[PDB]
């Protein structure tokens, strides 16, 4: 059934098409009559569904494009590991990681920018990075710079291999459509073979290399004194001196006597109190169990043999009573459309990035991550933003499916039809609950603000005036703190210490994630988060559902996914397109993730992070001013924005001065974006035609006719400059704030 | 694995139980009167190993 | 410039490219990247090969002969690598300017000879003098070809010109070998040769 | 600083003036919309045809000039 | 190749080549001649 | 023809034309539907034969320092197993007449000549005989097939005088070669778990087969 259907030499390797730009499209492969052409050359560059009509060439194009992306990421990791090897203080950071700033970038002394090379620590002048690569490397048992250079060279090798792979799998031997459509084998392999064997091999590294090395690094051993990792593979006596279960080898394994493996495959949940990260002993067992699970999960789908679930046979089996035929047809609209799959995988990968952000602060998995408050904050914020962007792109590509790849005649689905038929009910109830949440989450902030301004602090919604305690979250918190016991024995402690009954993991002078107390401010801000998420889903789901038709435009699909409008008629029908809906959902994702990372930064700096002296008195970075000031907007303006932006603006003449520079610059780029979002094309075309008169007066009339940006392009430029500016403002503000007071 | 013990006997019994459930009333081509392929016996023995390890460690932790 | 469809090529079994017909003096079909796919690009790269070859042959001689007649045929030469650090009767930036002014003259005549095939054959001072060279890159004049060997049958001329660039190609390789040797290895090239001939095994590029 | 902010002020005045003068002189029409006098001073647009005509009216010149005016007076 | 040079002459590739060369020029000038506010030659 | 674990997909294209076929293609890499690149039935059979010949040379040479190294014919220092000879300096390096890496460059140069000429007979078999190679290009023709040149430098004394004899000889070839490939895999896994030579792994089994098997030696080193 499944096979390796692949055809040779379909496309010629030649620069002939490089010389002819815009070759991929018909209207673009004839010349730039205008300047918009170049914007259409980049816009449609990766719109392979519009270049061709057959799915075979599209699948080959995106396959080799994924290979290019993997080449890029291998080259990026090459850069990171190399810069760690040569331009870093990692060899010194291992000695005193609680006081040396992790730095992996040095600037060139030319124009005074050598101030950026600051006193990170370790006898090294550079930039205090906030990526957490140093923490990984301590978790990977690197203990050198040679290993990092070798890793960089190997990553460069794999980058070149992936580049050759894309070239081979497009130009030399490109797979045909029967190969991609065999999703059964693809899932069987990516579950068991990528995620199963990948987690298994990382468990092997974690058992053989990370665990024995971190058993010494945490035990006051200098990295120069540690035995090399391969010495544990060659000499098992040195490995057994700390974990004697290796003296028996795999006889405990194959005889199912796993009870004599707990020296290195543990379940003692919680954070290693010597470094603040999770127990690597638990992470080895984790990735091992995940290997078992993905290995049994990747033998689920029939590929060639009589066993396995045909995914058609799973989907067609589910047919609801008043839900109609049910999931029949979905295997044909997911295997004959890349955009549907792209949307699904984007949505899940984005929510997974967010879950990563959430589980990487509350269960610090790397050593000296929780105490590197810059790394923790930056990683949470990063992955939150990536998740929001991926979800918003999932919306865009659901819409693109609905416009292009949706065919109720051939590739019919029942549930999608049922969703389209009461789409007004969906959007009406979402448009209601967004207003309800908006009111009962932000009008509460307004109420607190007014009551505090009228001198009525006894009337706010605070932890002192009117109790809005998260009773449900408090119950989950208290039962997860008292989870070690009847419900989860053999764990020795809670799976995390972000719950009230937990304890404080004092690492050096720092505090590293004691319990998080949930009060009225957490209720208010969590409902603000639900609000912003619900409005984003309103906008995006509305764009997806009404991508094809509305009461306003019933032929919206014929106009396309990415179109500005259908004229000033009907009172005006700007931004009816799903592209414009996702362009608005970008702003709302921005507001959502911005208030999310603000909640994170403030709740952490006030209720979690800080410094605990040897007497035991923990003093937080702000001073616990979240539950009292995060109930009103003036606190976010005063105690969070105004106050914590006293280290990014005062950082002029310091090592953190590029942060204030990009603070002002990202401010600027955001505001500059407002020139695009607010304005319209017609003014700029008329202005351009005036200055084109000024040029034609001097025989400087360019043949590529100067055209103002297309409307959808003005909206794209506006949203990208707006997001870049707000996000770089926040990035600079967070990084300078959290590196300065640290 | 020190054959004749409880873990080994339990494992062999579970593996043979799953192989029997496969050969007679299911749950690498025609080489058996019942159409039992190499992949079918591989599958049945692997899930037999799964249940065997599960029940072995479940008797170890509580009981045996 | 007669084609040879069945000439021996760099990679036997391969099909040499269309733009290498066999006409050139020493074209074994070695152009995988296609850096001479164009006709004029080929005509330029030919003279580039010729002059890199000739400069590299003069370089290989002035490296190894002063390094061969110094280690055994005893003389006193400082080196080939650190000869730029040594001092002479002129400042280091001065004689660089002088040899630039003097070499740029000839190289401008060469530029003219390449752009316009026959333009610089008359001596501008004494127009009775001449260079009897029809082929670009091979000026058959007295100062270059006084012994009359650069003329005759085009087949003998082709075998002689491929002899030339054959010596010149490994001269290029030898000069950059001396470069990479004096960098990786400390001592000079002929000393590297003697250390290789002492123990061919434990004397190579490898040291670990 | 007074020099630099006076030049910022000049930027603001010249730019607000640019927006307003351009709207006023292209109020009757331009090349993109030569019969703009027939649509009046305040009209939304002329449609997505001819590349797009968002904010083409002289009213919208006034609009974006109010933005630049607020900026300048700020 | 003629088409490779046609691509190298394209506006972005030639723009980044031109601005890399230019940026190296200004960079090496601001390293050899740093911290410059006034033109002192024939001042 | 015999069909040992032959899928219905497999025997559509495994029509007995290849030497030593038994229908065993459960995966289907030799399916001729498309299958460009290196995955193709012709290159796959060629690679089978070549890895088999090299594995025969391996399984003979990885243990010849032990089957007649313990018998006394060979000295003791030149009697190490396959993994202590110098191919893994982490496991052991014998000091040969040269450095361990100049010998690798020797391999690369010599086998580069040999194997690139083999490749250029694979692509177009009419070559290797049209180009002068120090006069010995006459017997490098590669008459009819790439895996079976039959030249006077590869088949000096005739064995394929009849296609029956040549077919049976190719069958014996591929069978001994597959056996040697399995042997090399056994060598690698045995030296990976036991860290001892393969002939010693045989002798520990022959002495007491019960406590010397894969079962009891599941613990490594
Ligand atoms: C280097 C050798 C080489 C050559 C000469 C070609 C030649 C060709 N390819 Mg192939 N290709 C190659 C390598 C090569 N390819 C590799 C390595 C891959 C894997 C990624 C592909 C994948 C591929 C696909 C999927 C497709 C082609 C196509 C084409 C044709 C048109 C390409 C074009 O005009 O866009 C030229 C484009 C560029 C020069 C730039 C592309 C971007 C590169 C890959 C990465 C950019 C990295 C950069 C750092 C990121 C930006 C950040 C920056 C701001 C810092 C042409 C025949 C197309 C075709 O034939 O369809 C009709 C097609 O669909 N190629
Ligand atoms: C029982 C074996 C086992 C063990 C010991 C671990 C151990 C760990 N897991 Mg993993 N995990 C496992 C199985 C396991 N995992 C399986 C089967 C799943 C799939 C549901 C997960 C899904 C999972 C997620 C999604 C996350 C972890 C995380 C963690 C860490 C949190 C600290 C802790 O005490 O974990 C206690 C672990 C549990 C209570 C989960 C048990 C799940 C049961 C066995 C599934 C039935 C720790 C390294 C967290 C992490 O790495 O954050 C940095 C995290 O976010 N685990
Ligand atoms: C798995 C991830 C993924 C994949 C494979 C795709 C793939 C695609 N998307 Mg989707 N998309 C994604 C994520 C993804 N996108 C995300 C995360 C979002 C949310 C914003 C979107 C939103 C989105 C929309 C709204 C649209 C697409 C479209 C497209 C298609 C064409 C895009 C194109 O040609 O632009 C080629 C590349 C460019 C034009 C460059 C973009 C320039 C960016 C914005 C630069 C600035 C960002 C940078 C990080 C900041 C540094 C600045 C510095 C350089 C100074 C293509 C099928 C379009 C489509 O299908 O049209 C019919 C379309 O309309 N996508
Ligand atoms: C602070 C600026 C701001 C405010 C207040 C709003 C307000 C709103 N937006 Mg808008 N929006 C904004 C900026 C803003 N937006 C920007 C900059 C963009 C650009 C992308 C958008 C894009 C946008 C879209 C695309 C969508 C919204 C939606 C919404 C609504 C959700 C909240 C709601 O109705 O709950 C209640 C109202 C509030 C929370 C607003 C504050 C009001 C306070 C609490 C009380 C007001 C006083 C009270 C009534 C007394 C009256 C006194 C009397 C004298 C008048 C609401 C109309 C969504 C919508 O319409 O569906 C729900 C939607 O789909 N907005
Ligand atoms: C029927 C006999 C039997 C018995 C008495 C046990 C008993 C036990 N099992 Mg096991 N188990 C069995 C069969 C059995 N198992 C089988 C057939 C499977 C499928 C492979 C499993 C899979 C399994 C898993 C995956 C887990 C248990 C766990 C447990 C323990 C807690 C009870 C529970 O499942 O929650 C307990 C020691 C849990 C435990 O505590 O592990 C330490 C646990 O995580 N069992
Ligand atoms: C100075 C450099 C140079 C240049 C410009 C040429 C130019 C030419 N050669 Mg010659 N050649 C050279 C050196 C050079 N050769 C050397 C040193 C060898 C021996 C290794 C050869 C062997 C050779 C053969 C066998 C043949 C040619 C042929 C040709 C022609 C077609 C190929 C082409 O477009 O080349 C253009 C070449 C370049 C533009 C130079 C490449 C520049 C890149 C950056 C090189 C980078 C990688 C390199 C390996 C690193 C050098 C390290 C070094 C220390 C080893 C053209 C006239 C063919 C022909 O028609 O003969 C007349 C032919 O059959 N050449
Ligand atoms: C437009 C506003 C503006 C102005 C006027 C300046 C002006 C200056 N900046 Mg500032 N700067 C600006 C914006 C501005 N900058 C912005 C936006 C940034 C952020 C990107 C910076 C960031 C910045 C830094 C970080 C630094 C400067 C520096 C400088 C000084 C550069 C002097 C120098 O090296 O030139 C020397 C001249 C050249 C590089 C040009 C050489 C041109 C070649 C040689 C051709 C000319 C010869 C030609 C053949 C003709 C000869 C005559 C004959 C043949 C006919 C100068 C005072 C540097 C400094 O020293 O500050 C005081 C410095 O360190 N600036
Ligand atoms: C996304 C990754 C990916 C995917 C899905 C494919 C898929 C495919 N490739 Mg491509 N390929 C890739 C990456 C990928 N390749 C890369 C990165 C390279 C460069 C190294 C190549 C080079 C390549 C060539 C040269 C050829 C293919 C071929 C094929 C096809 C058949 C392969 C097969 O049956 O397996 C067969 C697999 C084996 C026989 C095993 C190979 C043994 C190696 C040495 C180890 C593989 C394990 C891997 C490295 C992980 C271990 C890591 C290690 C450190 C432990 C199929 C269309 C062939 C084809 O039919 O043309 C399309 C073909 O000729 N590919
Ligand atoms: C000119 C030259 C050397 C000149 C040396 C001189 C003057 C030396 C002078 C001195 O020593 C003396 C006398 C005395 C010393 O005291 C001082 C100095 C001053 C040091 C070397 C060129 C050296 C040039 C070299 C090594 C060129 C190598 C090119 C290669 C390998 C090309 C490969 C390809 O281009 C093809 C052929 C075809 C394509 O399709 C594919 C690829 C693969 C790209
Ligand atoms: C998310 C992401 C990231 C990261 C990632 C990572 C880090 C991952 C990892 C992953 C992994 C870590 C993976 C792994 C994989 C693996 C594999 C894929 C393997 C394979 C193997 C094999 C296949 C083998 C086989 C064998 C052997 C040898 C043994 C026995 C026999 C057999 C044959 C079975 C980043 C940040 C960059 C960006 C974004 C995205
Ligand atoms: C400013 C603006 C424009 C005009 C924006 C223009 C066309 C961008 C300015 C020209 C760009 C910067 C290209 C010029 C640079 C070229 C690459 C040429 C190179 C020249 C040197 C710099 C190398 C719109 O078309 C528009 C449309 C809809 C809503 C809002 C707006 C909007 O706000």
């Amino acid at each position: 059934e499944v096979k390796i259907l692949v055809d040779r030499d379909p496309i010629k390797t030649s620069f002939e098409e490089w010389a002819k730009p815009g070759h991929f499209s018909r209207t673009i492969a004839k010349g730039p009559d205008t300047t918009t052409w170049i914007w259409n050359l980049h816009a449609d560059a990766h719109d392979f569904d519009s270049h061709t009509s057959d799915l075979e060439e599209i699948s080959r194009k995106v396959f080799s494009a994924h290979f290019g992306q993997l080449s890029i990421i291998f080259l990026w990791l090459s850069g990171m590991y190399f810069h760690g090897a040569r331009f870093s203080n990692y060899e010194a950071w291992l000695s005193d990681p609680t006081h040396i700033g992790p730095s992996a970038q040095v600037v060139w002394p030319i124009v005074g920018q050598e101030i950026l090379n600051g006193d990170v620590g370790g006898g090294f002048r550079g930039i205090q990075i906030t990526s957490g690569f140093f923490q990984i490397w301590r978790a990977s048992g690197i203990t050198s710079e040679l290993q990092l250079y070798c890793t960089a060279i190997g990553a460069l090798v794999f980058a070149a291999l992936m580049l050759f792979a894309g070239w081979f799998h497009y130009h030399k031997a490109a797979p045909k459509l029967a190969w991609f459509q065999d999703v059964e084998s693809m899932l069987n392999h990516h579950l068991a073979g990528l995620l199963g064997l990948g987690s298994l091999s990382w468990a092997g590294h974690q058992v053989h290399v990370s665990l024995p090395i971190n058993q010494f690094l945490n035990a006051g051993v200098d990295p120069k004194e540690i035995p090399l990792p391969h010495e544990f593979i060659l000499n098992r006596d040195l490995l057994a001196q700390l974990y004697p279960s290796f003296a028996e080898g795999a006889t405990p394994f194959f005889t199912l006597n796993w009870s004599k493996y707990s020296e290195f495959l543990t379940f003692r949940g919680g954070l290693d109190p010597v470094t603040g990260g999770l127990w690597l002993t638990d992470i080895a067992h984790h990735h091992l169990a995940i290997a078992i699970l993905f290995l049994i999960a990747g033998h689920m789908y029939r590929t060639n043999w009589g066993i396995g679930h045909g995914i058609k046979d799973i989907l067609e089996a589910h047919k609801g009573p008043f839900t109609g035929q049910g999931h029949k047809g979905l295997y044909e609209i997911l295997t004959t459309s890349w955009h549907a799959q792209l949307s699904l995988n984007l949505a899940m990968l984005g929510s997974l990035t967010i879950i990563v952000a959430h589980h990487m602060y509350s269960m610090p998995p790397y050593p000296y991550l929780a105490t590197d408050y810059a790394t923790q904050l930056s990683l949470f914020t990063h992955h939150m933003w990536i998740g929001g962007f991926l979800i918003v792109g999932a919306a865009a590509h659901a819409a693109i499916f609905m416009v292009r790849d949706y065919d109720p005649t051939n590739r019919y689905n029942d549930l999608l039809d049922r969703v389209l038929r009461h789409r007004d009910a969906i959007i009406s109830h979402l448009n209601w609950v967004c207003i309800f949440l908006g009111f009962h989450s932000f009008g509460l902030y307004i109420h607190n603000d007014t009551m505090s301004a009228l001198g009525r602090p006894q009337d706010m919604f605070s932890d002192t005036a009117i109790q809005l305690q998260p009773v449900f979250a408090q119950w989950i918190q208290n039962t997860h703190a008292l989870a070690p016991g009847v419900t989860a024995p053999g764990e020795t402690a809670s799976t995390s210490l972000t719950w009230g009954g937990g304890e404080l993991v004092a690492v050096g002078g720092k505090v590293a994630l004691l319990p998080i107390p949930l009060g009225t401010a957490d209720f208010l801000v969590h409902h603000i988060h639900a609000f912003t998420i619900h409005v984003t889903v309103l906008i995006l789901l509305k764009g997806v559902l009404f991508a094809r038709s509305s009461r306003l435009i019933p032929d919206k699909a014929n106009l396309g996914f990415r179109f500005p409008c259908d004229g000033p008629g009907r009172g005006g029908t700007c931004q009816v397109s799903a592209w414009d809906h996702v362009f608005l959902g970008l702003f709302w994702m921005y507001n959502a993730i911005s208030v999310v990372i603000f909640h994170f930064s403030w709740k952490m700096q006030s209720d979690v992070w800080g410094s605990i002296s040897d007497q035991g008195v923990v003093t937080h970075i702000t001073g616990g001013n979240f539950a009292q000031s995060s109930i009103t907007i003036n606190g976010w303006l005063r105690d969070f924005l105004w106050a914590q932006a006293s280290q990014v603006i005062q950082s002029y003449g310091s090592s953190l001065s590029a942060y204030g520079l990009f603070f002002l610059g990202a401010h600027f780029v955001w505001a500059f974006s407002l020139m695009f979002l607010f304005s319209g094309r017609g003014y700029w075309q008329e202005l351009i035609e005036s200055i084109v008169w000024a040029h034609n007066k001097l025989k400087v009339a360019p043949a590529t006719q100067p055209r103002a940006l297309s409307i959808i392009q003005g909206r794209a430029v506006g949203v990208t400059h707006y997001l870049l500016g707000g996000i770089a403002t926040t990035w600079a503000f967070f990084l300078a704030r959290i590196i300065a007071v640290g | 694995d020190f054959i004749g013990s409880s873990t080994n006997l339990i494992m062999v019994t579970s593996t043979t139980l799953m192989l029997f459930a496969g050969r007679f009333g299911l749950a690498l081509q025609t080489g058996d009167p019942a159409g039992f392929t190499l992949a079918d016996t591989l599958a049945c023995g692997t899930v037999g190993h799964i249940i065997g390890v599960g029940v072995v460690l479940g008797l170890k932790n509580i009981g045996a | 410039v007669a084609a040879d469809p069945d000439r021996p090529i760099w990679f036997p079994g391969s099909t040499p490219p269309e733009w290498l017909d066999g006409s050139l003096p020493g074209d074994f079909g070695f152009d995988p990247l296609g850096l001479s796919s164009d006709p004029d690009s080929l005509k330029w790269n030919v003279q580039a090969e010729i002059v890199h070859c000739r400069w590299a042959m003069l370089g290989a001689a002035g490296i190894f002969i002063p390094e061969f007649l110094t280690k055994i045929g005893i003389l006193n030469t400082p080196s080939w690598y650190t000869a730029g650090e040594q001092e002479y009767f002129t400042d280091k930036t001065t004689l660089f300017v002088v040899e630039l002014i003097l070499i740029g003259w000839a190289e401008g005549r060469r530029w003219a000879d390449i752009i316009k095939p026959g333009s610089v054959n008359t001596d501008p001072v004494f127009p009775n003098n001449k260079l009897t060279g029809t082929d670009v890159g091979y000026p058959g004049g007295l100062w270059f070809d006084p012994l009359g060997w650069g003329s005759g049958s085009p087949a003998k001329l082709k075998e002689l010109r491929t002899k030339e660039i054959k010596n010149g190609r490994l001269a290029m390789l030898a000069v950059m070998g001396a470069w990479f040797q004096h960098i990786y290895t400390g001592t000079g090239p002929i000393d590297n040769l003697f250390a290789h001939l002492a123990d061919p095994g434990h004397a190579t590029i490898f040291a670990a | 600083g007074d020099f630099l902010v006076h030049h910022a002020i000049a930027l603001g005045l010249h730019t607000t003036t640019l927006i307003l003068v351009k709207g006023a002189l292209d109020a009757r029409g331009s090349k993109l919309m030569p019969d703009k006098k027939d649509f009046g001073y305040s009209f939304p647009c002329d449609g997505p045809g001819r590349g797009g005509t968002c904010d083409i009216s002289a009213w919208d010149a006034f609009y974006l000039a109010v933005f630049w005016m607020l900026n300048t007076i700020g | 190749m003629r088409d490779l040079k046609t691509y190298l002459s394209v506006a972005p590739v030639l723009s980044t080549l031109w601005f890399g060369s230019l940026a190296g020029l200004l960079i090496e000038i601001n390293r050899l001649f740093p911290d410059a506010l006034t033109f002192p030659f024939f001042s | 023809r015999p069909l040992w674990f032959a899928s219905s997909q497999s025997l559509s294209y495994l029509d007995g034309s290849l030497p030593g076929d038994y229908g065993f293609d459960p995966l289907g890499l030799s399916d001729p539907e498309g299958t460009g690149g290196f995955i193709e039935p012709r290159w796959l059979a060629y690679g089978e034969i070549i890895n088999g010949r090299f594995a025969m040379l391996g399984a003979a040479g990885a243990i010849a320092p032990e089957i007649l190294g313990k018998a006394g014919l060979i000295p003791a220092e030149t009697a190490l197993p396959w993994f202590q000879t110098g191919v893994i300096p982490p496991a052991g390096t014998y000091t040969y007449w040269a450095d361990n890496y100049t010998l690798f460059v020797l391999e690369m140069a010599l086998m580069g000549f040999a194997e690139h000429r083999r490749l250029q007979d694979w692509y177009n078999p009419g070559s290797m005989g049209k180009q002068y190679f120090l006069g010995l290009e006459k017997g490098l023709a590669g008459s009819g097939n790439p895996a079976y040149p039959g030249g006077p430098f590869f088949n000096p004394l005739g064995f394929g005088k009849d296609e029956k004899s040549l077919k049976e000889l190719k069958l014996k070839e591929v069978k001994n070669g597959r056996l040697a490939m399995l042997a090399i895999l056994g060598y690698f896994i045995q030296g990976l778990v036991t860290g001892v030579g393969p002939y010693q792994n045989l002798l520990d089994h022959l002495a007491d087969p019960v406590n010397n098997n894969v079962l009891t030696s599941l613990k490594f080193h």
